[PDB]
RNA sequence: AAUUAUAUAACUUAUCUAUUUUAAGUUUGAAAUUUC
RNA sequence: UUUUGAGACCAAGUUACCCUAGGGAUUCCUAUUUAAGAGUUCAUAUCGACAAUUGGAUCAGGACAUCCCAAUGGUGUAGAAGCUAUUAAUGGUUCGUUUGCAACGAUUAAAGUCCUACGUGAUCUG
């Protein structure tokens, strides 16, 4: 049968039928993983599914006019947004409650359709009128584009706000633009017009947290906080709906949730006012991406990247191919790495968290625009960026932590895709050994990774 | 398909060698070549020239076996002869005519210059300040080759000239002229020979090498000698403005410092800081005049 | 409609004329060039320092306003102005990413060009011949090196590069335009072209020497004597002749020396080695008559 | 291999000797540590 | 230690001196293994070959983003030439040099811009 599991040696390569089990260990190629004598010992995640899960299936789940959308919204939807012409599981669950008022909290992966999960109820439901809380400025300017243009067919304002801008500034964009009904906001350029007095959530009727993970991190709990003191909240659906006393509706949405959000959520809401959903693929694997893990050192990376390049340039050389996204854990490596891309000749981007704000804006949108078809980022870019086209991210270095895999993971396989996502990891030393090996052992047993649960 | 035939051995590019990976990162990566030691050649001409000037070779890689027989075997001891694929010699060129020298990394003070010029080799040092063209750095080697210049000196930002594009620039000019690269200022004067004056062109970016309070202040006020006038008469060096950069501050200092004065060349507006190529090949010749008549 | 903003007015062009498409044959394709006889221009500095050298203008296509200030607004009264769609003017070059602004010449009239008087500062009596020139960014940098020097006029042969060929004028940055060019002189005229009697010295060591032994080198046509290069031949009106890259002169420059009184100039060069590249093989023997004859 | 490598051995300075106006450096390596 | 200032550290070989873990195999028929071709279609209903136990040369196909050829409007087109526009992939689009990113030479009605796993070649032996 067609291979689940391909290796390098070629003993160990697993068919398409066969199942170890928690108790038995499996025999992985990453088990054996030690001594660097044996050079280039690699394995690959064939893709076995050749339909997108997301769009698979599409014809079983009801149609929108099931989920409570009125035909006047989808006649908007048809113009402005054509391509979704059916819900996908994410979106037939999360929409019906949401235009009813109920609190809803989502837990799906990347590309599932989540950002249009909320926004059609959210259009429906309608001094800003709807808020959005996001942990990075580059998915504050993808909500906002996005928002903005299921706005401007419905003829609302929606205005993008990053963290990190100074004050002044940040005062400068909003007198030169018009009041928006629907603010985009982070965490941290959010707190400082709230400090400011800039804006009233007094009036505010929608907030939007998406990222919850992500926005719960330290560097932003603190200011959530002190959004919520601002914020009032609605306790249930029917002081929604009160014209007397109106109040804000709360949307979670996020891919994993830290243990303890019940108790924030408990003090806002009642643990039983939260509607969760889960999708069937959270925390699983991804059978319709593949998946390749080398053998390789630092100088040895260098040989096989360009080698992996070269392929890819083959590839171009032979048919069109999608963009390549390539992961750097640390801003030093891809400099270090982006002046041997440019002793190459090698037409490339480099994208770090600390790179100025309006310079990695530039770029972001320049790589959206197809400017470069090789782009060099790091983590700030595993967390709202595009990668419709992106046909193979390479993990120069590898993933700190599963989640981030994940994160990486989503960019592949998104609803859309224009090319067949590829995922490359480079491991350098027998360093996360552990990480492979839970990976590998995961797909043959066809379970979720361990400690995903949200 | 590797041949050992009557003495004489060529390989062929193997599937998976690891070898050709290893050039690309050699020949486009500077750091490398000094952390391996080795550089490439383009052409067989320039591959003619380093073999006649007998610097050490590493390996070559050729397209075609016929250009081994027309290369002196003999002459190829230290090389591994490689057939590789065209694509390759593109994808592991950015520029060869189905041949590609790796030779190492020479040491110029090493490197054999035979008498012709060596009978109007001069105790003259020519000095490119922050030159960071390539183009320029091959072939302005010319005019020091020619000329016969002792030792050159490439203060530090100088792009490298043992770099290949600059290899193509220069056509072989760093087989006929000795280069020390990434040469620091204060170590500048010992590597002036005895009793050297110091002459630099005049042509500003060097007032960003001065701290910000006594930026404006600092400029030098030192005396335009004529380009023309004899300088060659003791030990004299010759400072070159980069087409960047220009006249750095310490060449300023050390000229008035040394005894010497700045080797003016009025510098034609248009170009704000005459080309490193013309600067170089003015200054050098005709002291060579001077000292023969 | 022409559009109006900061004084200048520049049309919006239409794209998929067929004319672009002439244009785009003749740019990209060399061979394209000599049938149709068309040349053109690429850069804003460049452009501008060919109109104020006397370059004949037919028509500017740039795609964007800030470019056209920097653009001689003095010698556009009369040039068609266009604003053009950047894909227009990115088809045409060989280069893919211009200067945002391109524009299409008829061949400069040298007596009419007009060159900055700065080189003529330092410019020299001294003449300049190439022959068999075959590289048109050493040709640039050579004129670009010559506005560094100051060349009182250049002679350029036939079976050189085609000096107004597009990659050629880049190469300069302006530089084509700051020294005096003549081009395809035939070699029978070129005594005619200088001075007559002016000391030519041909710089004599080549690539044809390389192949030819210096003895069979002298019996057919007439002995020109073999000087260093540092040896003053600059006394008199001095004309030089340098060769082509990696050619050499030809049998009628050698000719010429002798007839006019003048002599070889030799560069000893490290064995191993013959003629390093060509691009500063003029500057560095034009340079040697620069600083003595202010001597 | 990388990294060191006052085992020794050399040179320099001491040292100890002549006259007379082992230790500290460096270098080799007995080796050491880790990787392949 | 509170505050104030504009879970291989990094790091190559080799082992037939080895150790452990295993994986394999150990002329016409006959028994395994493999499966081009047979079987209208369809490898294994029934059979069943062969076996295993380099730069180049040759020939090009196609795209239209139209260079030559071709069909046309307009003109600062009298005619013819041009110039300016539309339509059209119809067939063509040379031979070399390239001191290896570029270019020259000689021709052509023209020597468009490209794509087609180097577009495309099927020793002999171990």
């Amino acid at each position: 049968g067609p291979l689940l599991v391909s290796a390098r040696r070629p003993e160990l390569n697993q068919p398409a039928r066969l199942t170890l089990g928690r108790w038995e260990r499996a025999p992985l190629a990453s088990r054996g993983w030690k001594h660097r004598r044996s050079r280039q010992d690699h394995f690959s995640i064939e893709r076995v599914q050749q339909e997108a899960p997301a769009l698979r299936n599409l014809s079983s789940r009801g149609s929108f006019v099931d989920l409570g959308l009125e035909p006047r919204v989808l006649l908007a939807l048809q113009e402005a947004v054509p391509e979704v012409v059916q819900p996908t599981s994410v979106q037939s669950k999360t929409i019906p409650p949401l235009l009813r008022g109920r609190h809803l909290l989502c837990a799906a992966e990347t590309g599932s359709g989540k950002t249009l999960s909320y926004l059609l109820p959210l259009f429906q439901r309608l001094a800003p009128r709807g808020l959005v809380l996001v942990p990075s400025r580059e998915l504050a300017e993808q909500v906002q584009a996005v928002a903005q243009s299921l706005g401007g067919y419905l003829g609302l304002q929606v205005i993008e706000l990053g963290g990190g801008l100074g004050m002044s500034r940040l005062k400068l964009q909003l007198y030169r633009r018009p009041a928006a009904d629907v603010l985009v906001a982070t965490p941290g350029a959010l707190w400082k017009a709230l400090k400011s007095q800039l804006i009233s959530l007094q009036h505010l009727n929608f907030i939007v947290l998406d990222e919850v993970d992500t926005l719960l991190d330290e560097s932003f709990l603190e200011l959530v906080d002190y959004i919520l003191e601002k914020s009032p909240i609605a306790e249930s659906p029917a002081e929604l709906e009160d014209p007397f006393n109106p109040k804000a509706q709360l949307v979670l949405v996020g891919a994993t949730f830290p243990e303890g959000l019940n108790q924030l959520l408990s003090k806002v809401t009642s643990p039983d006012s939260l509607t969760t959903i889960t999708s069937s693929k959270l925390h699983c694997l991804m059978p319709h991406v593949r998946q390749t893990f080398m053998r390789l050192k630092g100088a040895d990376k260098v040989t096989e990247l360009v080698q992996i390049l070269k392929q890819q340039d083959k590839a171009s050389k032979t048919e069109p191919s999608g963009t390549v996204l390539v992961f750097c854990n640390s801003a030093s490596t891809v400099n270090w790495l982006g002046y041997i891309l440019d002793d190459h000749k090698i037409q490339h981007l480099r994208l770090q968290g600390q790179m100025p704000a309006s310079m990695r804006a530039g770029i972001f949108q320049s790589f959206q625009k197809g400017s470069q078809n090789i782009l060099v980022c790091t983590d700030i870019a595993s967390r709202g960026l595009d990668s419709v086209h992106v046909e193979v991210v390479i993990n120069y270095d590898f993933p700190p932590t599963l989640q981030d895999y994940i994160h990486r993971a989503g960019r592949v396989g998104r609803v859309g895709s224009e090319v067949p996502g590829s995922v490359i990891s480079f491991v350098t030393h027998p360093w996360d050994v552990s990480l492979v090996q839970k990976i590998e052992l995961a797909a043959r047993r066809r379970r979720s990774l361990p400690g995903l649960a949200s | 398909h590797t041949w050992e035939e009557a003495g004489l051995r060529y390989d062929k590019a193997f599937p998976g060698d690891r070898r050709l990976s290893s050039v690309m990162t050699i020949v486009k990566s500077r750091p490398f070549r000094e952390k391996q030691g080795k550089i490439l050649l383009e052409g067989r001409r320039l591959i003619a020239d380093a073999l006649k000037a007998g610097a050490v070779p590493k390996a070559f890689f050729f397209s075609r076996l016929e250009y081994v027989k027309e290369l002196p075997v003999d002459k190829l001891k230290d090389v591994s002869l490689i057939k590789v694929k065209f694509e390759d010699i593109k994808d592991w060129s950015d520029l060869p005519q189905g041949i590609m020298g790796i030779f190492a990394k020479p040491d110029p003070v090493k490197m054999t210059y035979p008498e012709t010029p060596l009978h109007h080799t001069l105790p003259l040092v020519l000095i490119c300040d922050n030159l960071r063209d390539p183009g320029n750095l091959g072939t302005i080697l010319r005019s020091a080759a020619g000329a016969g210049c002792s030792k050159v000196l490439l203060t530090k930002g100088c792009v490298d000239a043992w770099e290949p594009k600059v290899l193509r620039a220069g056509m072989g000019a760093h087989f006929q002229v000795p280069i020390v690269n990434n040469v620091e200022w204060e170590t500048v004067p010992n590597h002036l020979p005895p009793d050297t004056r110091v002459y630099v062109a005049d042509n500003h970016k060097y007032e960003e090498d001065l701290d910000t309070k006594t930026r404006k202040d600092w400029l030098p006020k030192l005396e335009v000698q004529s380009y023309d006038l004899d300088w060659t008469g003791a030990p004299a060096a010759v400072v070159i403005g980069g087409e960047t950069h220009g006249v750095s501050l310490e060449s300023l200092q050390l000229a008035e410092s040394t005894g010497g004065k700045r080797l003016l060349i009025p510098v034609v507006p248009g170009v704000d800081s005459l080309n490193s190529a013309m600067a170089a090949s003015i200054l050098l010749f005709e002291g060579k005049r001077q000292l023969r008549i």
